[PDB]
């Protein structure tokens, strides 16, 4: 939305195919909230996955839910730009309310 | 881990954009660092064969040659992910010309 929130989104990170295996999904999560973690007490995480092929939407996101605005803001400059399996990360914020109500985007 | 630690397109999203200028957005970027990593080329392959997933059965030219090593599986997938990124603007185009690469 327009300006800060407390939701982080987190993009093109994964592509659908890494987050078929239980095993690595599960991995990605805790990689993902021990970064985040840097400036977390963060509150929750949201990766959807297929669910095939369904195409559920949010998917080959990462969504994660910061306590505060200025928390989550100060995660953005810092994540931004890194690379993730060799992948560029990118990034925006996104209204709570549609977070919080399952409408991943 | 899986995290990375050490003149691009900007990596944070601007202001307002449609659902489909901001796809637009993150795929043109996209389009841009495989363009990258195919050039140099800066491929993602581990150092060593210890997180690296078990080969596939060599196979061989008339030379002996192998075909199917690491490097061309890898450079494979990333020109196959390209395409497609490219290929998925192809039923956008605003009048956007292909780079025919």
């Amino acid at each position: 939305p327009l300006g800060s929130t407390e939701v982080l989104c987190l993009m093109n990170m994964v592509l659908p195919e890494e987050l078929l295996d239980d095993e690595e999904y599960e991995e990605i999560v805790e990689d993902v909230r021990d970064e985040c973690s840097k400036y977390g007490l963060v509150k929750s995480i949201e990766i959807p996955r297929p669910v095939d092929g369904v195409e559920v939407p949010g998917c080959g996101k990462i969504f994660v839910e910061f306590t505060s605005v200025f928390d989550c803001q100060k995660a953005m400059q810092g994540l931004t730009g890194r690379k993730f399996a060799n992948r560029v990360v990118v990034t925006k914020y996104c209204d709570p309310d549609s977070y919080h109500r399952r409408d991943f985007w | 881990s899986r995290w990375n630690q050490d003149p691009g397109m900007p990596t944070v999203i601007p202001p307002g954009l449609t659902r489909e200028q901001e796809r637009a957005y993150i795929v043109q970027l996209q389009i841009e660092d495989l363009t990258r990593k195919l050039r140099t080329g800066d491929l993602g392959i581990p150092p060593n064969p210890e997180d690296r997933s078990p080969s596939p059965e060599p196979i061989y030219n008339s030379e002996g040659k192998r075909l199917n090593t690491r490097e061309f599986r890898t450079r494979k997938k990333l020109e196959e992910e390209r395409h497609n990124l490219i290929t998925e603007m192809v039923a956008l185009n605003p009048d956007f010309k292909p780079p025919a690469d």
